[PDB]
């Protein structure tokens, strides 16, 4: 197997503290309420009000504005345990719950102009107009294969390695057997995601007049794909990341960045 | 690089006629015109600019605007101020120049660079910008030269350049009378087929008439 962690103090008390807030019931259980209404709904992405969020613990608060990945990760996993709390079926029918940013971010909110490199990592609310969209394409996040041969089923796995360090074995996709048998992929049963790229640019009005205007990339996933269309005046919270390069052998040090949406509106 | 120079020009300017010397010796190979080459002289010496404050901004740049009919050395006049004057660039109100009024930016078709050309308008900030064809400007050239001459600046707001640069240079125009043949019946304005904005900026109005005098045509063949 490989390194598994046992005592992650900061990872426990994250959980701990998401649970808290997400309890609610007697916080007048509006995160009970919305909890509910979106397992009635069919939804797996919850909405949190940063400002309640705030309100209830500023450490918690600061620390995932600060901390996008790691607290989003435990705040995605206190979620999953809620969910599995009040309904356990609906919790092993949806792998994955996600959670989604909302609310007034003091300093985090800014425009594709103002987002520099001091907010990677970091929560970051863009305001702007989609100037152009993607198609909407799936990307596999677990392929099943059937062995004629042996008669078979395995399953790989892939993992969200977006923004994160990407090595050949973990993006290989099995096209034989152990011992050179040909595999047929059952895409039936095979697991995609849909996946789409936008781009924010400044709103002109907003925009320094007579200046070219200044863009960002985001990244949309599922549940995420279709909400927004070229023209779209949107508010999109995500997370900005550098995206990483291929493998080379010589780095110029640049790093392409994206804004990984958790949430986009509308006016 | 003026030392006997210097020795020798205030003797010059003491001769007391340098003035006439002067207007004598401007165009050399055109015959006649002595008031236009009198206007010609005045304008190459120009002026005194002057602001009182930093408010009631004044040119100190003598504008010529020679408009005649057709074979009057307007073409030569403006040919030999570009050789004698430093910092002289000819313009034409065609497409047929090196340069253009309008100042413009993009890539150089030579250098391959991204460069911001200023128009012959600036790049005679302080000499002088000679505009043959002064009639035949595209509209866009009419505004830059309207702006150049009232204002002394260009401003450009093209790409992401939001600047305003100065072009205070004098400008010696040419240009033909509405029909091709000046009629003394009208009034300048409206035989020069050019706005009253624009020709106010002028302080010298030399009107270049043709005329069958058998003296001056006999003077001219030889010549
Ligand atoms: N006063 C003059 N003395 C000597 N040569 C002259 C005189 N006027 C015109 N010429 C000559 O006659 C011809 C006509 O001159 P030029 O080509 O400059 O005309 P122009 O005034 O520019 O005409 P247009 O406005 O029609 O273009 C040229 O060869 C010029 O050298
Ligand atoms: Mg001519």
């Amino acid at each position: 197997a490989g390194t598994v962690v046992l005592d992650d103090v900061e990872l426990r008390e994250a959980q701990r503290d998401y649970l808290d807030f997400l309890d609610d019931e007697e916080d007048q259980g509006i995160y009970q309420s919305k909890v509910r209404e979106l397992i009635s709904d069919n939804q797996y992405r919850l909405i949190v009000n940063v400002n309640d969020l705030r309100r209830k613990n500023e450490k918690r608060a600061n620390r995932l504005l600060n901390n996008a990945f790691e607290e989003l990760v435990a705040f995605q996993r206190a979620l999953k345990d809620f969910v599995a709390s009040i309904d356990a079926t609906y919790a092993k029918q949806y792998e994955e719950f996600y959670v989604g940013l909302e609310g007034s971010f003091g300093s985090k909110h800014v425009s594709p102009r103002t987002l520099t490199s001091c907010f990677l990592s970091c929560v970051v609310c863009v305001e702007g107009i989609v100037t152009k969209c993607s198609l909407v394409r799936p990307k596999v996040v677990r392929s099943v294969h059937y062995c004629p041969a042996t008669k078979k089923t395995i399953e790989r796995r892939y993992s969200d390695l977006t923004t994160l360090v990407a090595f050949p074995s973990s993006s290989v996709y099995p096209t034989k057997d152990e011992e050179n048998n040909p595999l047929e992929t059952e895409y039936g049963l095979s697991v995609y995601k849909d996946h789409q790229t936008i781009t924010i640019q400044e709103m002109p009005e907003k925009a320094p007049a007579g200046q070219l205007p200044r863009s960002v990339d985001v990244i949309l996933d599922d549940d995420l794909v279709d909400k927004a269309k070229p023209g779209d005046r949107v508010q999109v919270v995500g997370t900005y990341r550098c995206l990483p390069g291929k493998k080379g052998g010589y780095t110029s040090g640049t790093f392409r960045t994206v804004l990984i949406a958790c949430n986009v509106k509308q006016m | 690089l003026t030392d006997e120079d210097v020795k020798m020009i205030t003797s010059l300017s003491k001769d007391q006629q340098i003035g006439e010397k002067i207007f004598a010796s401007i165009a050399p190979s055109i015959y006649g015109h002595e008031d236009i080459k009198r206007g010609l002289a005045l304008a190459l010496f120009g002026g005194e600019p002057k602001n009182p404050g930093g408010k009631h901004k004044v040119r100190g740049d003598i504008n010529v605007l020679l408009c005649g009919d057709p074979g009057t050395a307007k073409s030569q006049f403006l040919k030999y101020i570009e050789k004698v004057s430093s910092r002289a660039i000819f313009t034409t109100g065609q497409g047929a120049s090196a340069v253009g009024l309008t100042a413009y930016v993009q890539r150089h078709p030579v250098s391959r660079e991204w460069t911001l050309e200023a128009g012959a308008l600036v790049l005679a900030d302080r000499g002088v910008c000679l505009i043959d064809e002064f009639d035949k400007m595209n509209d866009q050239d009419r505004t830059s030269i309207h702006e150049a001459m009232e204002q002394q600046s260009i401003s450009i707001s093209k790409a992401g350049i939001v600047t305003s640069l100065q072009a205070r240079c004098t400008v010696i125009a040419a240009a033909n009378p509405i029909g091709g043949r000046y009629d003394p019946s009208l009034t300048f304005s409206e035989n020069v087929d050019l706005t009253e904005p624009i020709i106010s900026r002028f302080d010298i109005l030399c009107v270049v008439r043709d005329t069958v005098d058998p003296v001056q045509d006999e003077m001219l063949a030889r010549f």
